[PDB]
C-alpha cells in the first residue's frame, strides 16, 4: 500500500507565506495535483501538474515537486486563503489522497474606539431618556461595557446589537443603550460608559456631565 | 394563529342543553403573570347574563341551548387583551368557583406605525485625531424593516447600519453611525434618510453639532 | 373601586407554618375563597366559605376570616406547595380578585456521596476499560467533576448524565463514566475522581490504586 | 525489616467519635503505646500498654488491643485533639514507629441571619444618613454583601467590619454600612442588602422601602 | 504630630515658601527679599529674619513645605530645596448617638436585632454598655473603623426575644473618658 | 486650569495645555516633579531654558508644553506658574506607556545524552514580550499536568521593556517513553488566540 503524508495544520499570521509539504516516498517522479475545500464546498483544482495553474486562480499560489518532497507555497497570505488542502497522485493504478492539512491565518488584534453620545433635545419633551455608546471596529469579539451613573454601577436597562465583520476585515462594530425615563435623567450629574477588552492596556471611561451638554 | 388588530374572538364553554343546569358559568384573564380578572357571567337557567365595569362596552355572552354550547365574543383586540382565557363553573347560589377548564391563549400583535428619528450629537470636545462620529437614532416603530441611507445614499464610505433589537414594550430599534474627518464638522450637510415602507414615512432629519 | 391587597412575596423553610393575609375593607362580612395556582396551570379551589375544605385537600391547609383580614395557615410546608395563591370575594355585584402571592420553599444544601467503581476484569479482557464515578443526592444542581491519571487533568474523553430532580428531597444525581484503551489503561497506576461542589468545606477525592486489588 | 501501618489522615466533626488504627502482622500479640504531637512541640504520651492511661489525660481518651489492629478511641473530639498520632511497638529488640497520622476537627457549616436597620430619624437633622446590613452567627469566614438601591449595584461608599469567633464557638459577626449624603438619600425609593455565603441555597436579600412603611 | 492650635516654623535673590498637600498641588502664601503675604493665610503667617511661622494649626495643614529661591526681578524661582513634612491629627470630638430601631416586622423565629450607632467620635477608644451592665448575653462591639473624614465609628447590636421588645426598658450607655461624655439613649420601635 | 492626565507612547510629541485669559499676554513657567522629589524647572519666559527634548510656547490664551522624543524617565507632574500674586495651576501627570508585543514561543525536545541518565528535561521558552503577565502549560498526549514544572524569568533590558520566560518541565525516565505528542500551549495579550507549538517525540 502507498501513503502520503501532509502536516495536520500550519498557521501563519496576514501578509506572511506559508509552505504545505505533501511528501513520499520517491514522490518527486510523478505529477502531484493540490485541491482546496472551503468548509461546506465542493473541492476547487488550484494546481494540476505541479506547477502549471489554471485560469482564474490568483497568481499568488505556487508549488513545485522534487525529491520525496512536493510544496505548495502562498504569499501574501489573507483572511481569504483559510481552507483545507488535499494532495494528489497515482500510484499502482490506485488514487491516493494525502490527509487534510489545515491552513489557519491569526488575524491581529486592534483596540476599540469608543464614543458616548447624549440625548436628543427632542426626546427629553416626549419623557424617555436614552443614553448611547458605541464601540467602533475591534476584532476580538470579547467585550464588556458597564454603564455607571453618577458612580453606582447599573444593570437591567441596556440592550446590546453588533454587526458582522467586514468581508476584507475582520473588525466587528459594538454598540450599547440605555434606556431611561425623565425624572431620572434630570438628576445624577456624571455619566460614563466603561469599556473592558483587550489591546487596552487598562479600561477607558468615556464621560460627560449631563449640564453644560 | 395571531389575531389581526380590531378583530374579534369566541371563547366557548359547555352549557346546560335545555333542562336544569345546577351551575353558574363565568369567565376569567390572566395576562401573562399579572394575576386574575373578572369577565363576565350567565346563569344558564336564567338566560340573563351579568357583564363587569371593564369590558362593559366590548363583551357580549350569548348562548345556544341546541348544541349545549354557550360562548362570549370579545372585540376590538388591542395588545392589552393578549393573556390567557379561562372558564370556571361553581354552585348555584354558593358564589365559590370551581373545575377551572383548560386555559386558552389568545394573542395580538400590536399595530402599525412609523419610526421617530431623533439626532446624536457629534463629537464636542475637539479630537485632533480626525473623526468624529455621527448617527441617528430610529426607535418606535413596527413592523420590520426600516432603511437608512446617508446624503440621499451618496456616503457609503464608513456608515455602520446596526441591526434591529426588539425593546421591552414590542417595538423596535435601530441605529446608524457614521465616521469623517473632525475639520469637515463645519462645511458639509449631513442627513438622514429613514424610509418605513408599511406607514409610508419618509423623513429626513439634519445632524450638527450641538451649539457651544 | 375595591381592591384588595396580598404581600408580593413569602418564604419559608420546610416544616415551618406560613401565613398568607389578604386585607381589605370590612372584609370580615364576607365569603372570601383561596385558589392556588401552580406554573402553566388551572387554579383548583383549596378552601370556600372561610374555613370548610373540599375533598381531596391534605388536612394541612387552614384559613380564618375576622376584622379586616383573611388568613391562610399553611402547616408542614413541603417542596410541593410551592406556587400562586389568590384571594377571592364577592362585593357590590362584581367579583374582586386578591393580588398574587408568591410563595418559595428555601432548600437546604445537602453535601454529595461521592464512589468510584474500577473497570471489571471481563470488560478489561473486552478491550476497553471504564472508570464510573456517582454522586447521588446532592443539591443545589451545579457540581463539578474533575478526573486524575497520576496527576495529569483529563481533558475530553468523558460522558456526563443527570438525573431528574426528585420532588420529596429535590436532589440529583450525577454520574461521570471515563473511557480508555486497553493499553492506556493498563499504563498509569493511580485514578482519582475529584468533586468540587457546595456544601463540601474542601474537595473530596475517592482514588483507588489499580491492580492493587 | 518490621513496618507498621497507618491511616493517613482522619476527619470528624465535632460531638462524635474518632478511631486510629495502627495495624501490623501480630501486632497485637505485644505492647503498644501512643504518642501525641501537636505542632512545633515535642511530643506527649496519651496511651501505654493498650488501655492503659497516665495522669493528666481526661476520661475521654481511650483504647484497645486485639488481633492484627490496635485502636486508639477518642470521645468528645474538639479542636484540642487536633496533632498527630503515633503507635509504638517493641520487636527484635528494635523501635518501631508507625507512620504519622492527622486529625482534623471542621465545624459544620453554618446560615448567617441578616438584619437590615433603617436610618435614624435624628441623623438627618444632622445632614446624613447610614443603611446599616448586619451578619449574625455564621462559621465560614468568607462572605459578601452587596448595596442595591434603586435596583443599582453600589460600591466605593460602604465598609465592613468584623470581630473574632467567640470562646465557646466559631462563629464571626459581620456588619456593613452605607453612608449617603442627605440629598441622595431623599430619592430611590427602593433600598436592599444582598448577601451571597455557604450554606445558603440562593442569595437572600432584605429590603426596606425609603417611605419607612 | 504637632499639637492643632500650636505653631511651627520653618527655616530657609528673593525667598518664597510652597506648600503641597498630597496629591493636591503647590500652594503659595508669600515671599521676602533679604514681605509679601498670601490673602488666604495673611493671618497666620508671619516672617522673619530667614524663618516663617505658622500659628492655628488645623486639620487642612498637613502638607510638606519647600524652601524655593528665584532671581531678584526675574518671576521665576528655581533651586527648590527639600522638602519639610508637617502632620496635624484632629480635635478631639465626643461622639453622637443614635439609635437602630428592631424591625417593626413580627418575625416566625422570635427574634429581634437592636442596637445603639456611635460614629464622629476622636481619638479612640469608647466603651458600650447595656442596662448599666445588666446586659451582657449576645452582646457584639465590633471593631472601630477609620472613617474617610479622620474620625470613627462603632455599633453594637443585641439580639433578644421579639415578645420582650415593647415590655422592657433597653438604654445604650455610652461613656467617653477623653471628652467627659456619657450620654443614654433610649432604643425602642419606631411608632407606626 | 490644566488637563488632568496625558498619556503617550514613547518617542511621540505630548503637548501640556496651560490656559487663562491674558497668559499669552503674560508669560509661564514649568516645572517639573517627580514622585516623592522636589519640583525642578523644565522651561522659563515661554521658550526660555536653562536635553533639548523640552519646548514650550505660550499665546492667546493658551501655553503649550511640548516634549518630543518621550521616554520612560519622562514621566512626572508638571505645573504651570504665572502672575496676576503667585498662582499655580492644576498639575497634569505624563505616563510612559509602552505597546503590548506578542511572544515568540519555542520547544526544544530533550537531549540525547540526559536520556542514558533517566531523566529528560523539556524546556518550552518565552522570548520578548512587555506585558509580564503570561501563562504556559504543558498538555503531554492531550492531558494537562501541574506540579513538575519551574518559571523562571529576567529583567527588562536597560533599552526596552520585554521580559523573557522559561518554562522547565522535568519527567522522570520511564514516562517520556511513552506519549508520543508533546506541547507547551501559552496565553496572553496580543495573541489572538492560544499559540501551541507541538513536537512528536521520534520525529526525527
Ligand atoms: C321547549 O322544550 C324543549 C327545550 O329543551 C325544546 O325541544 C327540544 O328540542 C331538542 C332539539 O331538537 C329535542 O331533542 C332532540 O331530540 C332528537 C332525537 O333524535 C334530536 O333532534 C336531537 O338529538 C335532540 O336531542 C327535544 O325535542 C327537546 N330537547 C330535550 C327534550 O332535551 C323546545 O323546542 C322548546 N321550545 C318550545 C317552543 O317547545
Amino acid at each position: 500500500s502507498y501513503v502520503l503524508t501532509q502536516p495536520p495544520s500550519v498557521s501563519v499570521a496576514p501578509g506572511q507565506t506559508a509552505s504545505i509539504t505533501c511528501s513520499g516516498d520517491k514522490l518527486g517522479d510523478k505529477y502531484v495535483s493540490w485541491y482546496q475545500q472551503r468548509p461546506g464546498q465542493s473541492p476547487v483544482l488550484v494546481l494540476y501538474q505541479d506547477s502549471k495553474r489554471p485560469s482564474g486562480i490568483p497568481e499568488r499560489f505556487s508549488g513545485s515537486n522534487s525529491g520525496n518532497t512536493a510544496t505548495l507555497t502562498i504569499s501574501g497570505t489573507q483572511a481569504m486563503d483559510e481552507a483545507d488542502y488535499y494532495c494528489q497522485a497515482w500510484d499502482s493504478s490506485a488514487l491516493v489522497f494525502g490527509g487534510g492539512t489545515k491552513l489557519t491565518v491569526l488575524r491581529t488584534v486592534a483596540a476599540p474606539s469608543v464614543f458616548i453620545f447624549p440625548p436628543s433635545d427632542e426626546q427629553l419633551k416626549s419623557g424617555t431618556a436614552s443614553v448611547v455608546c458605541l464601540l467602533n471596529n475591534f476584532y476580538p469579539r470579547e467585550a464588556k461595557v458597564q454603564w455607571k451613573v453618577d458612580n453606582a454601577l447599573q444593570s437591567g436597562n441596556s440592550q446590546e446589537s453588533v454587526t458582522e465583520q467586514d468581508s476584507k476585515d475582520s473588525t466587528y462594530s459594538l454598540s450599547s443603550t440605555l434606556t431611561l425615563s425623565k425624572a431620572d435623567y434630570e438628576k445624577h450629574k456624571v455619566y460614563a460608559c466603561e469599556v473592558t477588552h483587550q489591546g487596552l492596556s487598562s479600561p477607558v471611561t468615556k464621560s460627560f456631565n449631563r449640564g453644560e451638554c | 394563529e395571531v389575531k389581526k388588530p380590531g378583530s374579534s374572538v369566541k371563547v366557548s364553554c359547555e352549557a346546560s342543553g335545555g333542562t336544569h343546569s345546577n351551575y353558574v358559568i363565568t369567565w376569567v384573564r390572566q395576562a401573562p403573570g399579572q394575576g386574575l380578572e373578572w369577565m363576565g357571567g350567565f346563569i344558564p337557567d336564567f338566560r340573563t347574563a351579568m357583564y363587569a365595569q371593564g369590558f362593559q362596552g366590548r363583551v357580549t355572552i350569548t348562548a345556544d341551548e341546541s348544541t349545549s354550547l354557550a360562548y362570549m365574543e370579545l372585540t376590538n383586540l388591542r395588545s392589552e387583551d393578549t393573556a390567557v382565557y379561562y372558564c370556571a363553573r361553581g354552585p348555584l347560589s354558593r358564589g365559590y368557583y370551581d373545575y377551572w377548564g383548560p386555559g386558552t391563549l389568545v394573542t395580538v400583535s400590536a399595530s402599525t406605525k412609523g419610526p421617530s428619528v431623533f439626532p446624536l450629537a457629534p463629537s464636542s470636545k475637539s479630537t485632533s485625531g480626525g473623526t468624529a462620529a455621527l448617527g441617528c437614532l430610529v426607535k418606535d416603530y413596527f413592523p420590520e424593516p426600516v432603511t437608512v441611507s446617508w446624503n440621499s445614499g451618496a456616503l457609503t464610505s464608513g456608515v455602520h447600519t446596526f441591526p434591529a433589537v426588539l425593546q421591552s414594550s414590542g417595538l423596535y430599534s435601530l441605529s446608524s453611525v457614521v465616521t469623517v474627518p473632525s475639520s469637515s464638522l463645519g462645511t458639509q450637510t449631513y442627513i438622514c434618510n429613514v424610509n418605513h415602507k408599511p406607514s409610508n414615512t419618509k423623513v429626513d432629519k439634519r445632524v450638527e453639532p450641538k451649539s457651544c
